[PDB]
């Protein structure tokens, strides 16, 4: 099948309801061994006298496809209007699945990913409060460049970098629709990895875990206006879509909370919740 | 028979023999050849003087030096003193021509040093002091050598010449991107570089213009030891290749 | 609807777009065409036809006077004689600039071809004259001498009864195109005007007479890079 | 080259509707979602048995 | 192949790996003369023995299209919202790709260079601080002409010039998408020169290098609007992108940093960075 | 008048689809980017030899 | 083209070239296979590491100098720590493989000297003390040169290693019955032997047995004059071919 040609489906349906018969027998379906690692395939009809049923259900929603691809958000990032001389007139963002915890526990419920990404991205603008907040202010464009590991860091909000002459950038006007781009599969490995049971140096030492694996460079965001007299801050919503998506190796979901967007860390949960008795209604 | 090391070039009343060449650069893949009629441009008949233009001109030989830091000369304008070259180049608005270009150099089993030859098409040097400009006179003097330097720094309107930047801003040991040859005094004697017409046009002028720029520079210095001959030369002799001329008028200079 | 996604250019108005519009007379019967005489549907044809230059352009006096265009020649004038001179920017220097050729190329930034320029003896039919017709290429600076003149491009007229001798100018550059306006690079050389012999006359002839030159572009000539010109401007609207 | 595909509609009371497709992008990356693909073979979770193991018999014999 | 018919490729992927064995012969392909000006085409499997990789790996970002065909910001222009007496009302820009340094090095690693090039333009409004910057000032309307060598230059923000009744012209009103146009190989000469060691004289004079050969003319910038009671100044930033590319004579790409936009001068810099022992790790 | 072409997929594990093209404008220069000919001729850079340069051949003799 | 003189050889990751040879000698007539199910007798697989084995190795290098008597190597015990070889040979009762052996020594026209260089199998050197038994640390220092002596004695179960008498009780001069060659400096900067598994059995223990041992003997002295480089070494580097290796157990010695 190919994830990437969309308009080429295959219709699976659920499985039907075989009429059973009383029965009387040497064959046992429901007596079996989980030592195996083998999970039962019975059927009702194996323990009871069932009737017919056609079941035209589909497993549509719990494709891997639509189960990832609608669109989270990962991040947001916030930044001011100012001078060379203002820090916060720009900010930037190292892209990243762990900083949030829903997008991040879907992903993760999988080792191993393969998919292109659509990111969508909502920047919103707010006047500060000032003496001057009675101000004329004109449309902000905004500009989002995407530095690949290795090229220039932006130092203010007003240096050569901004020029962009070999770095993917958007340059977006408020008003419009919220910018949009897609993005092939852009790692070194067959695969994404979201665990690495494993260490960044071969003396089994330096980084531990999937951190070591996961360098997918960094977001620089500012606006592309001259300052108002009084300061208008925006912040930018990062949306990710996992689209044409594979995925290998099943795990168990994240039963205990996430602590850091670095590593895998928990703090011990229980198993389940409690209820007031092993007999329950 | 045939050995590859062995090699005799003849161009209109001219041979020019080596013993030890290695191999010869034809310039980016193409051997020379005159403008056609789909390129063509200025309207005029050319005159293309064959044997009497297109022949070897031997122009003024350098000394390699231990510390010599390297030597530049600049095509056309190099044989606009060299016979009817010269003269034709002098007598019309526009010319055009490739070069058989043949640079010399021998020493001995005894002796040791490596210089890269190479031909860089449209080599736009930099005035030494940044702030100004450069001029003609510190660009090129004909025939004669212009040479690199060690230092960095000189006189006004000079090039700057600082060899590890090759005059124009860039890292020498990537000059090799260039059409070039080394001549590794253990391997060789002699360089030989088939240059064809490399331009954004099809014809231009003989002196505004230089096309291209010789350069050899000593990457590894030339060395010998206890009373083993001093002096040795480099001589860079040339000769024009497919020679056409457009628009002739009177002498020309301005 | 059908999912468009609007890109950059969006919304602008380009003076140079080439795009369909709504008529705001709908159905409107045009006024049936008929023939008219003299169709010009390409500039080129106008800078093809024959312009007088204004070559006797030394003074303001001459220049708002007929003066201008005829260039004044004499008997018993020497043989080496210089008549004229000037470097052929044809849509720059004054000489031409002006004319229709001229005029036509200044609403392009870039030109090509070749030029003629067609020599007419308006003297009298009893006198006689040799004129060297000289077209210098760029690169030696303006000939100072006929016989500077006559190493490069030229026609040697005889004056005769054929009034008029044509200097057809070849188009001799590096570059496939030219600047209309004057620059170093695309510098287009000198046409100098000599007395071969000398103007002669019988007895009761005048002693001075004239002659004049038409200027056009020969079939390999064009233009681009359209632009306003220089030409033509205002403080406010006219009313 | 445009593409014809049959749009998700449902089990009808005892149908097929199209839509279609035209990829407007020179890069696969920027196309649609694969959102109709219902294939699926639990068999390497559900049976990684070197064995088959036949439900009618005893898992162990 | 036609660099101006996109839509018809060529596919040409990496060189395989082909299977090497053991040798002991007389033939040897790593042993050479760099002499020669030959550079050696060797494979690994001439000096190990190999396995049989397949490569579908394509060079495909490294095509000089893909590579120069990302638009870049060449330079930005200011002006404010005023009258004819205000020299600040309006603003100019002489074409040229040597004022920026990151697009420049670009373009610069080839000699010659022909290319059709697509032009969009970011104009950004930002209001100047005035007792009267309270003021509701109407959507700004901008205009940017292009003036070929040889045309009318405009002398105020309000003269016959801004007709353009030859001249290519951009109206463009804000909160709009940013403006764009697409160029043809523009030049006289058969190929865009980045370099040129000549002169503008044939006495071997006037001005040296590339400045003589790239003519390119000039855009002029104005705002349409009548000036509101509070000034607003607006920053045009010019992006270029070279399209249909092709590209002639390699260079070494600039070691030292650009000094001027008019000539190619520079100061010595170091080949390489230092490094602490000959034997490092 | 619409010209259909292949998009940039990716190795498959052991393919084609397309898109469309229609040109606008009457200017060839107004047109996309020519972003996939991968085609390449190092040779001239590489090996400019008058002389065919043989790899298991001494590069003198 | 191709100068017999000329010569690239490789094995694993490995590649050895050599511009002055002196072709190459394979022991016996016999290129170096792998043990046959006709000559077979341990019945379990072997393990064949092929190219982890199969690589070239490059020993402790010796100086040759004028008065220097001799070297010898012996196999294969000299290769017992060299890298996953020595490994194999450490965790099996029983190997067996070929050798392509390669001696090194370069030193110029105004150099003279020359070394035989051979390999002799079952080499069975004799106690200095006649009336005593040698022991394993005098017969053999693994991949570092035991020296051949000059002198007639030496210390406690030393080998009576007078090179004329070559350690074995013969005339030095009749060792060219076995595979050999020359490095005469006029003549060559290397040897090359390719020595086959000789033995009586078809697979041995690669500690107990040492199979063949590499001799280098000078048989005209090294000599050169006035201020001509002193230093010239001898470096030998060898490659197993065709190896094999049966019965594993533990890390092996006792
Ligand atoms: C303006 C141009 C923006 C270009 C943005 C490039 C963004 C690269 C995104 C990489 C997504 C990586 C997903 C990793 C998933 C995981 O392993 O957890
Ligand atoms: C509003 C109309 C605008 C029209 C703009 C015309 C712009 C011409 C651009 C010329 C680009 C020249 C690139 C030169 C490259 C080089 O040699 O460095
Ligand atoms: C196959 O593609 C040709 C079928 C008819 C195409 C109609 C195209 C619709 C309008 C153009 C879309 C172009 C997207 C670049
Ligand atoms: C060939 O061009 C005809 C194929 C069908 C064309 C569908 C056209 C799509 C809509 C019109 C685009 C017109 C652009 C001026």
């Amino acid at each position: 099948g190919d994830v990437q040609n969309a308009v080429e489906g295959a219709m699976v349906r659920v499985a039907d309801t075989v009429q059973t018969s009383a029965t009387n027998s040497e064959r046992v379906p429901n007596l079996t061994a989980v030592e195996t690692g083998h999970t039962s395939q019975a059927v009702p009809g194996d323990t009871m006298q069932t009737r017919h049923v056609i079941n035209n259900h589909v497993r549509s929603e719990s494709t891997i496809e639509n189960f990832l691809a609608r669109s989270a958000c990962v991040f947001y990032l916030e930044y001011k209007t100012g001078t060379k001389e203002d820090s916060n007139s720009f900010n930037n963002w190292v892209i990243t699945t762990r900083r949030v915890a829903q997008l991040r526990r879907k992903l993760e419920m999988f080792t191993y990913l393969r998919f292109d990404m659509e990111i969508t991205v909502v920047i919103t603008s707010s006047q500060d409060q000032s003496t001057s907040q009675n101000q004329n202010a004109p449309v902000l464009t905004h500009q989002i460049m995407y530095v690949p590991p290795g090229g220039p860091i932006p130092v203010s909000v007003d240096d050569y970098s901004w020029q962009t002459s070999t770095n993917p950038s958007i340059f977006w006007t408020e008003g419009n629709a919220p910018a949009r781009m897609s993005i092939p599969f852009i790692s070194i490995g067959n695969a994404y990895s979201n665990f690495y049971d494993g260490w960044s140096h071969f003396s089994q030492a330096g980084v531990y875990g999937f951190t070591t694996l996961n360098n997918m460079g960094q977001l620089f965001f500012r606006h592309v206006n001259k300052p108002n007299p009084a300061a208008i801050t925006s912040v930018a919503r990062i949306y990710f879509k996992p689209k044409h998506v594979r995925a290998w190796v099943p795990r168990p979901p994240r039963l205990c909370p996430y602590i850091n967007s670095t590593n895998v860390n928990f703090e011990p949960k229980p198993v389940t919740e409690v209820r007031t008795n092993i007999i329950t209604t | 028979g045939y050995s590859d090391r062995v090699r005799s070039i003849t161009l209109g009343n001219s041979t020019i023999t080596t013993q030890e060449c290695a191999n010869v650069v034809v310039g980016y893949g193409e051997w020379p050849e005159y403008l056609s009629d789909n390129e063509a441009t200025a309207e005029d008949q050319p005159t293309q003087p064959d044997v009497a233009t297109c022949r070897f001109y031997t122009l003024d030989s350098v000394q390699w030096e231990n510390g010599s830091p390297g030597w530049w000369w600049k095509f056309p304008d190099a044989l606009r003193d060299m016979g009817l070259f010269g003269q034709n180049m002098y007598y019309h608005y526009l010319g055009r021509a490739g070069y058989t270009i043949h640079v010399q150099c021998n020493a001995s089993k005894f002796h040791q040093g490596c210089i890269l030859v190479v031909c860089v098409p449209e080599a736009e040097m930099g005035s030494a002091q940044t702030s100004g400009v450069v001029n003609y006179e510190h660009i090129s003097k004909g025939e004669i050598a212009s040479r690199f330097t060690t230092t960095t720094t000189a006189e006004d309107h000079g090039v700057q010449a600082a060899v590890w930047n090759a005059g124009m801003g860039v890292g020498v040991g990537n000059l090799t991107i260039f059409p070039h040859q080394w001549i590794n005094l253990r391997t060789n004697n002699s360089a030989t570089i088939v240059m064809p017409y490399v331009n954004s046009v099809p014809m231009d002028n003989m002196y505004r213009h230089h096309n291209f720029t010789l350069m050899i520079i000593p990457f590894v210095p030339l060395d010998f030891s206890a009373g083993a001959s001093t002096y040795v030369p480099i001589t860079v002799t040339v000769a024009p290749m497919c020679a056409e001329y457009n628009g002739l008028r009177l002498a020309g200079h301005q | 609807g059908l999912p468009t996604m609007n890109t950059p250019g969006s919304n602008q108005f380009l003076t140079s777009d080439d795009f369909q519009s709504p008529s705001a007379m709908p159905q409107f019967d045009v006024t049936p065409e008929m023939h008219i005489p003299g169709e010009v549907r390409n500039l080129m044809e106008i800078a093809e036809v024959d312009s007088v230059m204004p070559i006797n352009n030394d003074s303001a006096a001459k220049v708002s006077s007929m003066e201008a265009y005829r260039v004044e020649l004499s008997t018993n004038t020497n043989a080496g004689t210089q008549v004229f001179g000037f470097q052929l920017n044809p849509g720059a220097e004054s000489v031409m600039n002006r004319t229709l050729m001229g005029e036509i190329l200044n609403y392009y930034a870039h030109w090509s071809g070749s030029i003629k320029i067609t020599f007419v003896f308006c003297g009298s039919a009893m006198t006689t004259g040799k004129f060297l017709l000289s077209y210098a290429p760029p690169g030696a600076g303006a000939p100072k001498t006929r016989k500077d003149a006559m190493l490069g491009t030229h026609v040697v007229w005889d004056v005769g009864l054929q009034s008029s001798c044509v200097l057809c100018i070849p188009w001799i550059s590096q570059t496939h195109y030219r600047f209309v306006e004057k620059d170093p690079y695309t510098n287009a050389g000198f046409v100098t005007c000599w007395y071969q012999t000398s103007v002669v006359s019988p007895a009761s002839n005048q002693p001075k007479c004239y002659m004049m030159c038409m200027v056009s572009a020969c079939n390999d000539f064009s233009v681009r890079m359209l632009r306003d010109t220089k030409f033509i401007e205002q403080t406010s609207f006219y009313q | 080259g445009a593409q014809v595909s049959t749009q998700k509609t449902g089990a009808h009371e005892t149908s097929i509707i199209h839509y279609t497709n035209i990829n407007y992008y020179k890069d696969a990356a920027s196309n649609s979602a694969n959102r109709q693909d219902f294939t699926q073979d639990p068999g390497k979770f559900t049976e990684p048995m070197k064995d088959v193991m036949i439900k009618t018999l005893p898992a162990l014999n």
